[PDB]
């Protein structure tokens, strides 16, 4: 029967082209025969030839627009045709065998990823990372920078910006198409600047000018300039004006992390470099915020990794350290296992080649 | 949505709340396990307490997180003891996930306890809950009537109980059904199990079912008895013709014991009958008497020699000095092969005078595989050359003991002391070189005559010989003991055998003590790992020559994973080219039951720079190819033939000339250039020698025998490996190393015949089947099933394979037993009215009979 | 070379040519080919080979390599490649300098991607050049900087 | 079943050849730099 | 009867492995063979 379910979904992806963003039917009738068309056995045994021909890529951007101010408009808790499709998502993967299953099983957990980041916990999303970590090779070009999508946005809310790193990258250098190099790349563009946010660097407007918008240019140069010159005045006004860009994106949190990184970043741009600070030279720097916060201040910028230095209560100074040194036995052999751990990612090359 | 609120009861009191609670929490487990999987310390240590009596509940819960974290072995275990949430009946993925997870695990686990113990299945140390599933398995596959299913998981699980009781029950017998079923379970334990205990077992016991003769099938039980070569399941098949007495049932079966059996096996049930009585009937069956008369008169009635490319071969130059003569005389005694023709000798005067010693002792010997198989007037030929009859020179007297040899192997038993006394008589001193000649003729003629039986005589009279030291007659003596030596063999041989290798140092007695070192282990497989051992750590290359012979011929058959990997490793530390070319030569006899993986075995072994490497894997291919199918082993042998190098050239043709045996005409379209080379390079002087000499032998072996007999290794005649067939193409395997060893290539060839005798007397009538094929028989290099009748089902060439197209009609006075059999060295078919108008014409056999 | 006479006899006995690649003469090709069929005379066909004792072969298989440093392989050319470092540093750069030019020279000239360049295998010539070459001077400067210092105490 | 069994058997002897592979692959270098010796 | 099913399924990933190591020693004992 593997021959007839499969000619009756060719005539059903072609409703499903409709169904999305196309032709909505009714909102109410329709989600309730989508799933009536699915449930019965169109998953079967996993006989022969079986993927690419369920919903999957079809239906990522359709339940959306029922659930937000369509069937609930915030009438009830949650949908009830969500909440049965929480049963059939996760029991898709619980009946899977693990053999041939590459892009199917990462196009679920997209679901309940992005379910948390709107409304919903994200510390449960942290278990079923170990589960969704498998070698998939069945995964297409326009899905892999998806799929290192969401697991850099997840490292975010957990305070991790060095394993989101690695995500992020291969991230904007996947995905061709017109339609994901414009929404899409814009969107985790966005994202990859939020990483540098959290480091502290904010590199200037390069690649990132001709690449996207003046729509995403505006808060960044704004945000650029507040982190670096430490000025929380000029911070905060950016988000007054800016917050409708913010909420959308779920890039408000950055009045709490990214605000602290304003006092961090400032701390490497004016010169710290003598030895020696008064206490009253720290007050008159960065305005008047550094006035208020001055021992307590330096105190978690040392342990966070940012500089090194002392203070002195006696004589009301700090001394601080600019981290320079000269190779001579063992600080030039710190590098060295990290160069050859830099050319362990380039020595699967000759598996691939 | 969050089992927050379930997991915060689990750590409180209370346990009656528990009840409920835990029950609320299965369901959910499929979905939030995840978040479960924290929670895991304290649903396991909640489990051991004896005052909880929900731990029932927490073995399923706990069972589920374990399920999707891709461990599946921990929910087995917390499952089964409870007791309750294991069942058989409920079908789901998750429920039949941990019914079908026990399965391998208890293959595991019972093949590391099966060596200490074979019938620990009996016992405790499997754990109870995992037999249990093993149990309720069977029983679920015997409500589903499939009886694969059943057995199958039964013989992987090394238990004697299931398979008999699940096999027995099922017996309704449509009578063709369950004769059927009994041959997978003996096809699936010898080539699949290493183990020779375990598959005894199945051999064994799969005797009973048919004990009581429901309609039984003897054919079966025959290859049994062949596999094992047990004397009690031999003398039981006399036992039962012993109470139930049938003239056309006690011959038919006594007629595949003498062919199917070796010659080991053969001694056996001729003694042993008379001490239970015996048949006088059957006396002469197990003697081969008609089966020698059968090779020669089937030649006789059906017969194309095609002299025609014959003389325009020997016709193309008479120089070559004595490599001439010796080339087409090995091509000679192929074609004339049970012919018994003298025409190259009679009608030819100046191609014989030419000859040198070893040239015309090649000739001379080459009529005993032209004569081979007559048991009579085949030492009439000899006569002249006799001991005492003299000779024209003592160079070619020596060539008529070996030809004697060659038609009365195994049947030599009297030929054996016939040829003893000559051996003791020359053992005191010989002076000249001829004195061996005469000697070594004898040697190899004992040696082949007594082929299959042991014999302390012939190993002792053999060893004085070999004391001499001697370059030509005591090189026979190390292959003439291996020959009685065959077999288990004795250790006794194996110290002193290896010993006098090291002591004295010679090259062609060493080889012959390798080649014998190997003869001496067969079938030892494990148990011939201490003489392996002895050559591969020494560093002559000599010994480490004949090493990957003793491998393959102990592990022929069922293969071997470590001694596979033994002789691939020789063939690439070692850079002798000669050690390389015997290492994967051994490989074909190990694959002779498989031969899917012999050409890509070679196919990265024909490119290399060394010339030698494509040498080996030319022949190794063609061992088992030759009476088999696979067309595809051609196109690794194509190359081989533009190849500069002459011995390439001569590993391929040779090769191809045993392959495509009954291949032409169309079905491979190779031989327009194939049959076209061997007269091209014969014709043209510019080539080298090994390049026109490997035509010249590669032309003699598609006519052998009259293009009508065949090379058969392991097929559906015998059913086992033929001892006499394997050890031929060993010999066959040497060159120019000493002189040419082709002569021995006579006991790998058997005819191709139907005929059905009758079920009392001999008679060999001729009839017709009737029945539509492809013509095979009209198909010879010259100058669908339809169910329609045939011209002429009797004789001529036939084919093993293409016969199971050809059926056998009732309408005639025969009636069939198994509906076509299909071996054409047992036949005889059931008659059930003797004397009748059949149209029966007597052969030439019944002169001497 | 050998020589060895046969004039009268010789025959009636066992198979000379047949042992090692004789029965021979395509074209007038053999050894030095001033020779054809006669040769000295007859063609006596040498043949040369070679058998020694387990005490002999076990000699010559450890004995020669290439020089005698053996035993200890440490300290003997520890300073004398050390000492020719600093020159080898300097002239193994020159080896790469030369390596791209011709790479770059190699695809700026070809805008067809056919041949009329009798190209047959232009790339893996210069590409081993550039490969092999830089397989020779990076193993040779990390097998032997292993053994280079070994000092521990 | 005969036929799936048949196939387990046939990918099994392709692991000692996978392995096998490796070996003659490190012992041809050894013999492809005595020929370069010999240029 | 999972297994029967399971072990078909999984040893078709082994013969991407067999493919990397035979195109692999083509292209190199072939070299030797020129030399």
């Amino acid at each position: 029967k593997t021959i007839e379910v499969t000619a009756e979904i060719n005539c059903f992806m072609h409703l499903l082209v409709q169904l999305f963003l196309w032709d909505s039917k009714e909102l109410e009738q329709l989600v309730e025969f989508n799933r009536k068309v699915v449930i019965p056995n169109l998953l079967c045994y996993y006989n022969l030839r079986s993927l690419n021909l369920i919903n999957a890529k079809l239906w990522f951007y359709i339940y959306l627009s029922h659930e937000t101010l369509a069937r609930s408009s915030e009438e009830i808790n949650s949908d009830n045709q969500n909440i049965i499709l929480r049963s059939t998502m996760m029991k898709f993967l619980k009946i899977a065998s693990l053999k041939h299953d590459n892009e199917t099983k990462a196009m679920l957990i997209n679901l309940i990823l992005r379910d948390f980041l709107n409304n919903g916990e994200v510390d449960s999303a942290s278990d079923f990372i170990s589960k969704l970590e498998y070698p998939h090779t069945d995964v297409s070009s326009s899905l892999e920078a998806r799929y290192f999508f969401y697991l850099s946005k997840i490292n975010a809310i957990q305070l991790d910006y060095s394993t989101a790193n690695e995500y992020i990258i291969a991230a904007i250098r996947k995905a061709p198409h017109n339609s994901k190099s414009l929404g899409f790349l814009q969107q985790s563009n966005k994202l990859h600047c939020c990483i540098q946010l959290l480091m502290g660097d904010i590199p200037e407007l390069s690649f990132f000018h001709q690449s996207n918008m003046q729509k995403s240019l505006l808060p960044y140069y704004h945000l650029t300039k507040a982190v670096k010159l430490g000025d929380l005045k000029k911070f905060t006004s950016t988000i007054t004006k800016y917050k409708q860009l913010l909420l959308k994106d779920d890039t408000y949190q950055l009045c709490v992390r990214l605000r602290s990184n304003v006092i961090k970043t400032g701390i490497r741009i004016i010169s710290l470099t003598y030895k020696k600070i008064s206490l009253r030279d720290i007050c008159l720097k960065l305005n008047l915020d550094s006035e208020q916060t001055v021992e307590y201040m330096v105190s978690r910028a040392i342990r966070d990794g940012v500089i090194e230095a002392k203070i002195n209560h006696e004589d009301g100074f700090i001394e601080t350290t600019e981290l320079l040194n000269i190779y001579d036995s063992e600080d030039p052999q710190q590098v060295f296992d990290e160069r050859i751990k830099f050319a362990n990612q380039l020595h699967d090359e000759y598996l691939v080649s | 949505t969050t089992a927050a609120p379930l997991l915060a009861l689990l750590r409180e009191n209370q346990d009656s709340v528990k009840t409920y609670a835990l029950e609320s929490i299965n369901n959910v487990v499929d979905q939030l396990w995840s978040e479960i999987s924290n929670e895991l310390p304290d649903i396991e240590a909640l489990y051991d307490d004896d005052t909880f009596s929900d731990r029932e509940m927490a073995a399923l819960i706990a069972s589920k997180v374990y399920y999707n974290l891709g461990e599946y072995e921990s929910a087995v275990k917390y499952a089964l003891a409870a007791k309750d949430r294991f069942d058989i009946d409920e079908k789901s993925q998750f429920v039949e996930t941990i019914v079908s997870k026990s399965i391998e695990m208890y293959v595991q686990e019972a093949s590391k306890q099966y060596t200490k113990d074979e019938q620990f299945y009996t016992k405790d140390i499997i754990d109870p809950k995992l037999t249990s599933i093993f149990e309720r398995m069977i029983e679920k596959c015997l409500k589903a009537s499939e009886l694969k299913l059943a057995l199958g998981i039964a013989l992987e699980g090394y238990r004697l109980d299931i398979i008999e009781s699940a096999l027995k029950s099922k017996l309704d017998q449509s009578t063709s059904e369950n004769v059927k079923i009994i041959n997978y379970l003996l096809t699936l334990a010898i080539t699949t199990v290493t183990n020779s205990k375990f598959r005894s077992s199945i051999l064994r016991k799969s005797f009973d079912f048919l004990m009581n003769m429901p309609n039984c099938d003897y054919l079966t039980l025959n290859k049994v008895v062949v596999n094992l070569n047990d004397a009690g399941l031999a003398l039981q098949l006399f036992k039962k013709l012993k109470e139930e007495n049938d003239e056309g049932l006690s011959a038919q079966i006594a007629f595949d014991l003498v062919s199917s059996a070796s010659q080991q096996l053969l001694e056996i049930l001729v003694t042993e009958l008379t001490a239970q009585g015996y048949d006088p009937a059957l006396l002469n069956i197990l003697s081969g008497l008609p089966t020698c008369d059968y090779y020669n008169t089937f030649l006789l009635n059906n017969k194309n020699i095609d002299i025609g490319l014959l003389n325009k071969s020997k016709s193309s130059l008479d120089g070559k000095f004595s490599l001439f003569h010796t080339a087409v005389s090995v091509a000679n005694g192929f074609m004339h092969a049970g012919t018994t023709d003298n025409s190259f000798i009679k009608a030819n005067l100046p191609w014989l005078g030419k000859a040198q010693n070893w040239a015309k002792f090649t000739a001379t010997a080459s009529l005993g595989v032209i004569h081979k198989g007559n048991l009579l007037e085949g030492k009439k030929v000899m006569a002249p050359y006799l001991p005492g009859s003299r000779a024209s020179s003592r160079f070619i007297k020596g060539g008529s003991l070996y030809g004697l040899g060659l038609i009365y192997a195994g049947f030599g038993r009297d030929t054996t002391d016939y040829l003893k006394n000559i051996i003791v008589e020359n053992s005191g001193t010989s002076g000249d070189e001829d004195v061996d000649v005469l000697l070594h003729g004898a040697s190899l003629g004992i040696g082949l005559a007594a082929m299959g039986s042991a014999n302390i005589e012939v190993y002792e009279a053999l060893k004085e010989v070999l004391y001499n030291d001697s370059a030509t007659s005591g090189e026979a003596a190390a292959l003439g003991m291996g020959l009685c030596m065959l077999g288990t063999g004795k250790p006794e041989a194996i110290h002193d055998m290896f010993t006098y290798s090291q002591e004295t140092q010679h090259g062609n007695i060493t080889r012959g003590l390798a080649v014998g070192l190997a003869l001496i282990n067969y079938g030892r497989q494990e148990l011939a790992d201490d003489l392996i051992t002895k050559m591969l750590a020494s560093d002559e290359s000599l010994l480490r020559y004949g090493g990957a012979f003793t491998i393959a011929l102990a592990y022929a058959g069922t293969g071997n994973n470590s001694a596979v990997k033994r002789l691939l490793h020789v063939a690439v530390s070692d850079s002798n080219d000669d050690v390389r070319r015997a290492a994967v030569i051994a490989l074909g006899f190990v694959l002779l039951r498989d031969y899917t993986t012999v050409p890509r075995i070679v196919q990265l072994l024909s490119k290399s720079h060394n010339a030698h490497v494509r040498c080996g894997t030319a022949f190794a291919l063609g061992i088992a190819c030759a009476g088999k199918g696979l067309q595809s082993a051609i196109d690794v042998l194509d190359p081989l033939t533009k190849d500069p190098v002459d011995f390439v050239r001569q590993a391929a043709m040779i090769a191809l000339s045993m392959i495509l045996i009954q291949q032409t005409e169309k079905l491979n379209p190779q031989v327009a250039d194939i049959n076209k080379n061997f007269l091209s390079v014969i014709t043209n002087k510019h080539q080298e020698g090994l390049a026109k000499f490997g035509a010249c032998v590669a032309q003699g072996i598609m006519n052998a025998g009259g293009r009508n007999v065949t090379i058969q290794l392991e097929n559906a005649d015998t059913g086992t490996l033929d001892t006499k067939s394997v050890v031929g193409l060993v010999m066959f395997s040497q060159f120019w190393y000493w002189f040419p060893l082709a002569h021995f290539l006579s006991l790998s060839f058997t005819p191709t015949t139907v005929i059905g005798i009758r079920g009392s007397d001999q008679a060999i009538p001729k009839f017709q089947m009737n029945c539509y094929a492809k013509e095979d028989a009209f198909s010879y290099p010259r100058m669908k099933y339809s169910s329609k009748p045939y011209k002429v089902d009797n004789m001529t060439r036939i084919l093993p394979q293409q016969s199971r197209y050809i059926s056998f009609i009732k309408d005639d006075r025969f009636v069939p037993v198994r509906k076509f059999k299909g071996n054409n060295g047992v036949v005889v078919l059931r008659d059930r009215e003797p004397k009748e108008p059949v149209a029966l014409i007597e052969t030439v056999r019944q002169m001497k009979d | 070379d050998a020589f060895r006479l046969i004039d009268t006899g010789a025959l009636i006995n066992n198979l000379e040519p047949r042992q090692t690649t004789s029965n021979t003469g395509l074209l007038n090709k053999a050894n030095i080919q001033a020779l054809i069929h006669g040769l000295n005379r007859h063609y006596y066909s040498l043949n040369i080979d070679y058998h020694k004792t387990a005490k002999e072969t076990k000699m010559l298989m450890n004995l020669h390599k290439e020089q005698w440093q053996s035993g200890l392989k440490m300290y003997d050319y520890e300073e004398k490649e050390e000492s020719n470092l600093a020159a080898t540093k300097s002239m193994v750069k020159i080896a790469e300098q030369y390596s791209k030019r011709i790479e770059e020279e190699k695809e700026l000239t070809e805008e067809e991607l056919k041949t009329r360049y009798v190209g047959r295998q232009d790339p893996k010539k210069h590409l081993s050049e550039t490969a092999d070459e830089t397989l020779e001077n990076n193993i040779v400067s990390v097998l032997t900087a292993g053994v280079n210092s070994v000092a521990i105490k | 079943y005969f036929k799936l069994k048949k196939l387990e058997k046939e990918y099994e002897l392709l692991t000692l050849q996978e392995d096998y592979i490796k070996d003659e692959q490190r012992h041809l270098k050894r013999e492809l730099k005595r020929a370069q010796e010999e240029v | 009867e999972q297994k029967i099913q399971e072990t078909e399924l999984k040893i078709r990933s082994k013969t991407e492995n067999v493919r990397r190591l035979e195109a692999q020693r083509n292209a190199l004992n072939d070299k030797v063979r020129f030399i």
